[PDB]
RNA sequence: CGCGGGGGGAACCUGGGGAACUGAAACAUCUCAGUACCCAGAGGAGAGGAAAGAGAAAUCGACUCCCUGAGUAGCGGCGAG
RNA sequence: GAAGCUGUUGGGAAGCAGCGCCAGAGAGGGUGAAAGCCCCGUAGGCGAAAGGUGGGGGGAUAGGUGAGGGUACCCGAGUACCCCGUGGUUCGUGGAGCCAUGGGGGAAUCUGGGCGGACCACCGCCUAAGGCUAAGUACUCCGGGUGACCGAUAGCGCACCAGUACCGUGAGGGAAAGGUGAAAAGAACCCCGGGAGGGGAGUGAAAUAGAGCCUGAAACCGUGGGCUUACAAGCAGUCACGGCCCCGCAAGGGGUUGUGGCGUGCCUAUUGAAGCAUGAGCCGGCGACUCACGGUCGUGGGCGAGCUUAAGCCGUUGAGGC
RNA sequence: GGCGGUAGGGGAGCGUUCCCGAUGCCGAUGAAGGCCGACCCGCGAGGGCGGCUGGAGGUAAGGGAAGUGCGAAUGCCGGCA
RNA sequence: UGAAAUUGAACUGGCCGUGAAGAUGCGGCCUACCCGUGGCAGGACGAAAAGACCCCGUGGAGCUUUACUGCAGCCUGGUGU
């Protein structure tokens, strides 16, 4: 009874007004140490995800 | 209790079906079963009998039970239901629209 | 559609009513559902493998006995085991949007009043709860029992009245249904019950 | 009109499907034949694939929880000034949440597009452009304050 | 000498004690769960109950129960939950 | 507690016909079959010497109710509070408060003391360390009501003298098993027979309703008849021809098979099976995709920048509305 | 002009139990079911008609809700080989 | 007097091929009237047992230890008595 929001997936993910799903750019914490600017930079904004973000949406429901 | 039911031991008329239109005097009502035997339902018992004792029982076509749904009470007038008036003492009980 | 036969001591005036005209059948079929739905009372109970006598021992070791192969009798495929979906108690109601349970109910009467059977009354001489005074003014009304009536008044003395008669239905002013409505062939309703019928819609 | 022929106007059709019968869906019962199919798979969405899932996102959204709870502050609900002009007159938090959009919010603020009439707009929180339009015409009723 | 207790009661109730399977597609935190079960005690109910409360409103005003708040706030090998 | 009587079909009317009636009762049950009026009931209405329940109504009693000034006498102790070990909470050590307490230190009485999530200040809240408390809520052994609940492999395990018979040292496990007929009128007497059992008679509308007897299916055993067969080689059938027998005026059709033609059972599982892979003796009955909540796409309909109510309350007793 | 087909998806329909239709209608001049059939209609699952048994129930048109159709599970219970 | 396991249904021949690679059942050819009683045991991959061997399942269980973690138990500082 009543889906349950699934917290760790909403903690890191939310979603467009439109139907998009959007996250943050991994790969960008601990593997640093000297990475071009380039790499630091277009890790720094967001994404669409394709496929699995009509699953992510399956959770924050009632969201 | 409560299984009392029309008439007793009296003027009765049989409205049921092997003998229907047939009166007589009821001489006995058997509550339990809720039938009453009059001179209608009187079927041949073949039997000898069940008791050894005393030779001969009889062939004999004696009074059969009848549901006590089928006979109905009676009066001068012939054939009607029953009502009840408490007397000026007691309890009777009036025909259709007329004593006793 | 308008324009209503309105009956009375002072003759047959036809006075006239607002009630729509395009009769959907659909929305008046969803309404009686639930009507005939939430009226369902859910009582058929059919114990599952749980709820069952059987013990929960097993009957045989399953293994070298020759045997099929089973837990305890409570199974399904054990003639007297458990029911296997069998239906538990449960609601058959739901929520009706209230628009068209009023849409519903004009419709209704206007339909009905539409084919020509929406006998406005008044007048009745029947004094008290006695049949006989009913059939009695419905024969001087237009009604020699040819036709089921939906008799919706608020007095309680004209229900005594058509209550016991086979071929009419009492009613209250708000007890108004679509079922009873379109359930019978006629329906002649008290001017004042028209009232209070103009007020859920008029 | 008679109880006959009310029934659903041709597409309610309670068509359940019946996955066994030796014909249309049979022994496998719909859409199975083969195995794990018998109590329930894993979830799936979101989860299985037994890697680590495409959970492999990360977290920026901070004030992501704490103990105490959740921080009381004043909820702003944005209006536009277009449902604000379809009526006239004086308009109010009072107005805007007995019919509207407000349900109870906490705080008004009036903007966005359209064309503002001329009224008196008492509003908790007003924009910059919102601010134009209104002064174009009518009155800057701003909110309380104690 | 008098007053009382003992024991029984389908389910229900508070208290004292309290699993594991299972789930996490392994497993040890976590889960199942204060669930099952044990024991004591009460009664037509029990429990709880007039504030050393709530929480941000110079607001409410015993306790209990229903809806809602809300799968929100938040909790979590931030996994499963 | 209102209202029916004659005729007719039948073993039997309540069916069918004729005329009539009651109805605050046309819920249902029964009566030889399909009855508002024949019986029991139903609508409405009446009732307790005794017991139990009983502020809903009344009466009585217990208890309790005021201002200002001074004094500051009293206001729950191994308690608060603090620390160490933990439980509860959404809180798993986490910035960890609050509530509870196992160990240790250990206070004050309104200039007191807890609290509003570490901690300080400020502002506000609240009086701990004694006790009591109706109602709204839980349940259903028990009585009643109702059912788009079952109808004897169903439905409780049990409709039937069942937690029995039986099994187990024991805890415990746990069955099967309902129906003659309107009435018993349940078969007198005779015949064969030790008896059981039949046969005739008699009963009944009916006895292939005769007694674990209504209906009485299938596997399975049997008797009579038609067709067929001892030179034959087969998943047993199928196509054709012919002969035999049987229904029809005929054309035609049905039952049987002599000869010729063709022909590797079903299910499962598999790359692949007649397979020397699985399952099935045979029949009959039981048996497997559901329900609730939430989500999602499609769909029918209402309403539209709006749409919708939840608990509950009023109503009813298979009326809805707020 | 397309029309072999398993896993599959999609479409239409048949039958079973109950509900409204029912204070009705069919029915002892015979209900449900059982037995037979070379007739009738349907592609079909089925539906209809005729004779026989049987002895009191049954239920259209149009709709509604499901404990809804078995050949296999060394499946279950019973009966018989 | 009177069982049993077994049993898809049987109208159940040989050889050389052939086939999922060991055929009464499919091809070709050779034998071969129907039915049984007694006896043997080569085949029907004969019966019984969802292979004990082997592998697979992030199955299960008993056991070992300088595998992990944890508990009893024992030693021990402070501390209350
Ligand atoms: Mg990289
Ligand atoms: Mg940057
Ligand atoms: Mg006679
Ligand atoms: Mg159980
Ligand atoms: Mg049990
Ligand atoms: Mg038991
Ligand atoms: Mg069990
Ligand atoms: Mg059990
Ligand atoms: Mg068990
Ligand atoms: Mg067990
Ligand atoms: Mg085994
Ligand atoms: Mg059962
Ligand atoms: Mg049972
Ligand atoms: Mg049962
Ligand atoms: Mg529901
Ligand atoms: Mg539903
Ligand atoms: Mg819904
Ligand atoms: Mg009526
Ligand atoms: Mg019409
Ligand atoms: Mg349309
Ligand atoms: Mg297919
Ligand atoms: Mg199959
Ligand atoms: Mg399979
Ligand atoms: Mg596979
Ligand atoms: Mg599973
Ligand atoms: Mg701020
Ligand atoms: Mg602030
Ligand atoms: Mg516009
Ligand atoms: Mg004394
Ligand atoms: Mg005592
Ligand atoms: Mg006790
Ligand atoms: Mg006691
Ligand atoms: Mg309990
Ligand atoms: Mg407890
Ligand atoms: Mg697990
Ligand atoms: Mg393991
Ligand atoms: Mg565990
Ligand atoms: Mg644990
Ligand atoms: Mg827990
Ligand atoms: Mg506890
Ligand atoms: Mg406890
Ligand atoms: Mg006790
Ligand atoms: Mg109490
Ligand atoms: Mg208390
Ligand atoms: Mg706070
Ligand atoms: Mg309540
Ligand atoms: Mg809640
Ligand atoms: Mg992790
Ligand atoms: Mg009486
Ligand atoms: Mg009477
Ligand atoms: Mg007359
Ligand atoms: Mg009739
Ligand atoms: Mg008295
Ligand atoms: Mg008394
Ligand atoms: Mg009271
Ligand atoms: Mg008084
Ligand atoms: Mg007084
Ligand atoms: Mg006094
Ligand atoms: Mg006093
Ligand atoms: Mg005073
Ligand atoms: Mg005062
Ligand atoms: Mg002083
Ligand atoms: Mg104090
Ligand atoms: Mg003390
Ligand atoms: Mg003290
Ligand atoms: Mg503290
Ligand atoms: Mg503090
Ligand atoms: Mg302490
Ligand atoms: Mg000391
Ligand atoms: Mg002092
Ligand atoms: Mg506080
Ligand atoms: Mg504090
Ligand atoms: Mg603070
Ligand atoms: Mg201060
Ligand atoms: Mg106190
Ligand atoms: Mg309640
Ligand atoms: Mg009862
Ligand atoms: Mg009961
Ligand atoms: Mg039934
Ligand atoms: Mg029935
Ligand atoms: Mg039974
Ligand atoms: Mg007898
Ligand atoms: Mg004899
Ligand atoms: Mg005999
Ligand atoms: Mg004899
Ligand atoms: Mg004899
Ligand atoms: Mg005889
Ligand atoms: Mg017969
Ligand atoms: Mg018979
Ligand atoms: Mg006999
Ligand atoms: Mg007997
Ligand atoms: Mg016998
Ligand atoms: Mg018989
Ligand atoms: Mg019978
Ligand atoms: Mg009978
Ligand atoms: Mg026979
Ligand atoms: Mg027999
Ligand atoms: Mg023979
Ligand atoms: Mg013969
Ligand atoms: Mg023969
Ligand atoms: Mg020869
Ligand atoms: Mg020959
Ligand atoms: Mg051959
Ligand atoms: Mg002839
Ligand atoms: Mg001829
Ligand atoms: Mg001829
Ligand atoms: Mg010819
Ligand atoms: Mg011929
Ligand atoms: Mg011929
Ligand atoms: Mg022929
Ligand atoms: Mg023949
Ligand atoms: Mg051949
Ligand atoms: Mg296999
Ligand atoms: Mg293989
Ligand atoms: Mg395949
Ligand atoms: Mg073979
Ligand atoms: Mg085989
Ligand atoms: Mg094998
Ligand atoms: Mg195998
Ligand atoms: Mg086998
Ligand atoms: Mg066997
Ligand atoms: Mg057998
Ligand atoms: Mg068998
Ligand atoms: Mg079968
Ligand atoms: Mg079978
Ligand atoms: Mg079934
Ligand atoms: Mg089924
Ligand atoms: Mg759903
Ligand atoms: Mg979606
Ligand atoms: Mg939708
Ligand atoms: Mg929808
Ligand atoms: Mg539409
Ligand atoms: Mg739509
Ligand atoms: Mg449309
Ligand atoms: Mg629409
Ligand atoms: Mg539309
Ligand atoms: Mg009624
Ligand atoms: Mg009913
Ligand atoms: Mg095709
Ligand atoms: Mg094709
Ligand atoms: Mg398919
Ligand atoms: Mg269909
Ligand atoms: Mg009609
Ligand atoms: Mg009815
Ligand atoms: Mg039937
Ligand atoms: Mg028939
Ligand atoms: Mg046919
Ligand atoms: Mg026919
Ligand atoms: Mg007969
Ligand atoms: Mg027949
Ligand atoms: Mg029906
Ligand atoms: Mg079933
Ligand atoms: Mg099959
Ligand atoms: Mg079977
Ligand atoms: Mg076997
Ligand atoms: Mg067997
Ligand atoms: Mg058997
Ligand atoms: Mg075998
Ligand atoms: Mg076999
Ligand atoms: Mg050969
Ligand atoms: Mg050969
Ligand atoms: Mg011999
Ligand atoms: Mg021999
Ligand atoms: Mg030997
Ligand atoms: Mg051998
Ligand atoms: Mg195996
Ligand atoms: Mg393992
Ligand atoms: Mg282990
Ligand atoms: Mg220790």
């Amino acid at each position: 009874p009543k889906m349950k929001t699934h917290k760790g997936a909403k903690k890191r993910v939310k979603i467009t007004a439109s139907g998009k799903v959007v996250a943050m750019k991994t790969g960008k914490r601990h593997l640093n140490w000297q990475k071009s600017g380039k790499e630091i930079r277009q890790k720094g904004r967001k994404f669409v995800l394709a496929k699995p973000e009509a699953e992510r949406i399956k959770l924050l429901l009632p969201y | 209790r409560v299984k009392m039911h029309v008439k007793k031991g009296d003027t009765v008329l049989v409205a049921s079906g092997k003998y229907k239109g047939r009166v007589g005097k009821v001489k006995e009502v058997l509550p339990k079963k809720y039938a009453v035997i009059v001179e209608g339902v009187n079927i041949v018992k073949k039997a000898v009998r069940v008791s050894p004792k005393y030779p001969q029982g009889g062939f004999i076509e004696k009074e059969a039970p009848l549901h006590a749904s089928k006979v109905r009470p009676i009066c001068p007038a012939c054939g009607k239901p029953t009502r009840v008036r408490k007397k000026f003492l007691e309890n009777g009980k009036k025909i259709r629209v007329c004593a006793k | 559609m308008y324009q209503i036969p309105v009956l009375s001591p002072s003759g047959r005036r036809e006075l006239a009513a607002d009630l729509p005209a395009e009769i959907n059948p659909h929305l008046l079929w969803e309404v009686v559902r639930w009507q005939l739905a939430k009226r369902r009372r859910g009582t058929a109970s059919t114990k599952t493998r749980g709820e069952v006598a059987y013990s929960g021992r097993k009957i045989w070791p399953q293994k070298h006995t020759g045997r099929a192969r089973h837990g305890d009798i409570g199974a399904p495929i054990f003639v007297g085991g458990g029911v296997v979906f069998g239906p538990k108690p449960r609601d058959y109601s739901y929520t009706l949007p209230k628009k068209v349970r009023k849409k519903g109910l004009a419709m209704a009467v206007a339909d009905r009043a539409r084919e020509g059977k929406l006998l406005l009354v008044e007048a009745f001489a029947g004094v008290n709860g006695k049949t006989k005074e009913f059939l009695a003014w419905a024969k001087e009304a237009g009604l020699d029992g040819s036709e089921s009536v939906l008799l919706v008044t608020g007095n309680e003395l004209v229900r005594r009245a058509a209550r016991n008669l086979p071929w009419v239905v009492t009613l209250a002013p708000e007890g108004l249904n679509v079922y009873d409505i379109v359930r019978t062939e006629r329906l002649v309703m008290d001017l004042d019950a028209w009232e209070v019928f103009q007020n859920r819609i008029g | 009109d008679l109880r006959p022929n009310p029934g659903a106007n041709k597409r309610r059709k309670r068509v359940g499907r019946g996955p066994g019968s030796g014909h249309g869906k049979t022994a496998t019962r719909g859409h199975k034949g083969q195995k794990s199919r018998s109590g329930g798979l894993k979830d799936p969405r979101r989860f299985e694939g037994g890697r680590s899932t495409t959970l492999m996102r990360l977290p920026k959204r901070g004030m992501q929880g704490q103990v105490p709870g959740e921080i009381k502050r004043p909820r702003y609900q944005g209006v536009n000034l277009k449902d604000l002009a379809r009526f006239e007159g004086e308009v109010t938090p009072e107005l805007l949440v007995r019919a509207g959009l407000l349900k109870k919010g906490y705080r008004l603020k009036i903007l966005g597009e359209g064309e503002a009439k001329p009224l008196k707009v008492v509003a908790h929180a007003f924009s910059k452009s919102a601010l134009e339009k209104l002064k174009a015409a009518g009155g800057e009723p701003v909110l309380l304050e104690a």
